[PDB]
This record gives structure tokens, sequence and C-alpha cells, in this order.
């Protein structure tokens, strides 16, 4: 049942991540608090992390974005029709190679040419100030508004992100998977669903899907890139620390 | 255990 399959995994995907691209482009509309230089920043922090550089500051924010959404996207691979089945190990490798391809994806949701929404709504950090920072924190965001720029003008849904990012994570590609023949059974039948979703959903593109399979390709060396710079960081810069799980993440990724 | 690992098992 093609159309089961794809309401499960849509619902599974309005159920965990708090932030979809209809409640973001509601707010990106007719207040989130404007971070776009130095004095916005440190009032952002003292009303939204009331708990250093700014640009680390930042940084342990980022990093605990990420370590939030990784919890949000374990919780949705585990509704997944089929995943549970998967042995442990394999459940461990695909989370561990798909979540950084599936935030980046996700993350268009909440950009547009000027910005990012931010702190689960509240607040919005300009693109202009993200690269006012110093090096190495300005190269970080840069090709992510890029990647969503190109991504947005698809005008995909919440239907066809929460069917895409599902097909991100049942990839029988990763590196150390045991059942690899498993898994690629599973992904045929989640891009067999995503294709047909497409074909209903976007009558007026015909080559989306293609379009799709070539995101997910950029996703992947958009996502090896940025592990080069988390290696930069964490080597060059005195007081960046990485949260453990995002460290149990990168580690012997790429 | 990983961390990753103790979140599916949770
Ligand atoms: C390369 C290091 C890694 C962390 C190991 C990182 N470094 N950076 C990073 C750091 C400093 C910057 F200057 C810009 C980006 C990041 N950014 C991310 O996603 C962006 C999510 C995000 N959250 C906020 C925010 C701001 C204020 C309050 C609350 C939240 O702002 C943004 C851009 C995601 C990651 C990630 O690999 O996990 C990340």
């Amino acid at each position: 049942d093609l159309k089961s399959l794809a309401k499960r995994i849509y619902e599974a995907y309005l159920k965990n991540f708090n932030m979809n691209k209809v409640k973001a482009r509601v707010i990106l509309s007719g207040p989130p608090f404007v971070i776009h230089d130095m004095e916005t920043l440190c009032m952002a922090e003292k009303t939204l992390v009331a708990k250093k550089e700014a640009e680390v500051r930042i940084f342990h924010c980022c990093q605990c974005t990420s370590v939030e959404t990784v919890t949000e996207l374990t919780e949705f691979a585990k509704a997944i029709p089929g995943f549970a089945n998967l042995d442990l190990n394999d459940q461990v490798t695909l989370l561990k190679y798909g979540v950084y391809e599936a935030i980046f994806a996700m993350l268009s949701s909440v950009m547009n040419k000027d910005g990012m929404l931010v702190a689960y709504g509240n607040g919005f950090i300009t693109r202009e100030f993200l690269k006012s920072l110093r090096k190495p924190f300005c190269d970080i965001m840069e090709p992510k508004f890029d990647f969503a720029m190109k991504f947005n003008a698809l005008e995909l849904d919440d239907s066809d992100i929460s069917l895409f990012v599902a097909a991100i994570i049942c990839c029988g590609d990763r590196p150390g998977l045991l059942n690899v023949g498993h898994i690629e059974k599973m992904q045929e039948g989640i891009v067999h669903v995503l294709r047909l979703h497409l074909q209903s959903n976007h009558p007026d593109d015909i080559f989306l899907f293609p379009k799709l399979l070539q995101k997910m390709a950029d996703l992947r060396q958009l996502v090896t890139e940025h592990a080069q710079l988390v290696q930069i960081i964490k080597k060059t810069e005195s007081d960046a620390a990485l949260h453990p799980l995002l460290q149990e993440i990168y580690r012997d990724m790429y | 255990p990983s961390l990753l690992k103790k979140l599916l098992l949770a």
C-alpha cells in the first residue's frame, strides 16, 4: 500500500519535528527577534539563552540546535515503516550517515535569502551577520544558504520533504552496513512512494524526481565539506568543545 | 553503547 506508506511517513514527520515548512512560513511573515549585529546577538542571548567570544557562543547554540534535531530525526526514523525491523547496528549506521544530510535539507524550510529562523522559531539570525563573523565561523553557513535557495525554488511542501528525508535515511550505500540487501529493498519501496507522490503532487515538473536525486548527491558533498570544517574548528579553536553526541556522529564519518 | 544507540533504544 503505497498511499498508506506515504501517509504514515508524513504523519511521523508532522508528529516528531517541532518546526516544519508551513509553521516556518507563517512565522516568516505577518514576531521573531532579529539578530543582525553584536548588540542584538547579546540581547537575544539574555532573553532566549539566559544561562567567551561571540562566535564561540553562537557555535554552542548551534550545537544545542543540532543535538535536539538529531533526537527528532531518530524518533522520526523509528516511525518509518520497516526501520525498526533492521539490525540495531544498521539503524545506528543509517542515522550516523543520514542525520546531517537530513538536517541541511530541512534547514532550507527555515531559511530565506536574508537569514534563518532559530531557537524554536523565536529568533531570526541574518545571513549578513553570519558572514560578518571572524574566520572560520563565517564560512560555515554560506554553502547551506546557497543549497537552500535552490532547494526552496523546487517549492516542495512538507508531504514531499517527509518522503525525501525518509529516502535520505534509508540508504543502502552507507559504509559498514551489515544487511545491505534488506536496506536496499526498504529504500526501493520508499523511493517508489516518493516517485509516485511527486508525480501526483507536482504534475507541472516532470523532472522533479531526478532533480531530488541530484539534491541527495549534493547533500552528501555538502556534509563531507561541513565535516572538514568541524575538524578545522576542533583542532584549531581553543574554546569550541564538541558535544559528545555530535562527536560520535562525526567520528569516522568521512 | 554509543549515544546514538542509546537514542534508538529509548
Ligand atoms: C562546524 C561546527 C559545527 C558544530 C560541531 C557547526 N557549527 N555551526 C556554526 C557555528 C557558528 C556559526 F556562527 C555558524 C554556524 C553550525 N551550525 C549548524 O546549524 C546552524 C544552526 C543555527 N543555530 C543558530 C542559533 C543562533 C542563536 C541562537 C540559537 C540558535 O544559528 C544557526 C546558524 C549546525 C552545525 C553542526 O554541525 O551541527 C554547526
